């Protein structure tokens, strides 16, 4: 399964 | 047409679709009428594609009227009648005003990041903005699966910052269908 923690998800907000 | 992650993007476990609805309370509502009042906003396949929609969307706390956002796995309609939802149900949480926008963000990040760990069971999440409260819901496939519904309840407690004494309620969609002093006028 592809799992992401909240912090990682938020870190991706600033990339296209 | 088919949505795929871009070259360097971070793929998700599933593609998802945002939906929006606005109506008034108490409408005589068939399947076909309900489906006409809900609309697809956009579908995404990567974390970056998610943020492209989400960073440009009105926050649910800023919506006017009896309105909802739904975020469901691609191919699942946010309706009881959908094959994925027919035997299913939802956890609902009722919130005073001012809490839904943060709760919704936490919920959908947990959902997309596969924090629930109930295999294929998650169908989608809803945030519903109403007259004097908001409701956040998460739908799963099999209402009778007690291990699954318990795991979902505990995960919500883990990922959401809820006020003390927040009631969580589980409603099977089949119970919802057959559910009926003064008539409720403002909601
Ligand atoms: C998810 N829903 C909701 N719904 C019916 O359509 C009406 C409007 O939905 P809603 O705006 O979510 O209901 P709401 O007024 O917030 O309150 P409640 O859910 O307590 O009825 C309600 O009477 C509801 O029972 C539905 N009707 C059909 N046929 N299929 C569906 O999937 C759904």
């Amino acid at each position: 399964r592809i799992i992401y923690d909240r912090k990682f998800l938020m870190e991706c907000r600033n990339s296209p | 047409k088919a949505v795929v992650p871009g070259p360097a993007e971070h793929p998700l476990q599933y593609n998802y679709t945002f939906w929006y609805s606005r109506r008034t309370p108490g409408r005589p509502t068939s399947s076909q009428s309900y489906e006409q009042n809900i609309k697809q906003i956009g579908t995404f396949a990567s974390v970056e594609q998610f943020w492209r929609f989400y960073s440009h969307m009105v926050r649910p706390g800023d919506l006017t009227g009896h309105s909802d956002f739904h975020l469901f796995k691609e191919g699942i309609k946010p309706m009881w009648e959908d094959d994925a939802n027919k035997n299913g149900g939802k956890w609902i949480i009722r919130l005073r005003k001012g809490l839904a926008s943060r709760c919704w963000e936490n919920l959908i990040l947990a959902m997309l990041g596969e924090q629930f760990m109930v295999g294929e069971e998650i169908c989608g999440a809803v945030v519903s903005v109403r007259f004097q409260e908001d409701i956040i819901s998460i739908w799963n496939k099999t209402a009778s699966d007690q291990a699954t519904t318990a795991r979902i309840r505990d995960t919500l407690r883990r990922v959401l910052n809820l006020p003390p004494n927040t009631i969580m309620e589980y409603k099977t969609h089949t119970d919802s269908i057959k559910m009926p002093g003064p008539q409720r006028l403002l909601f």
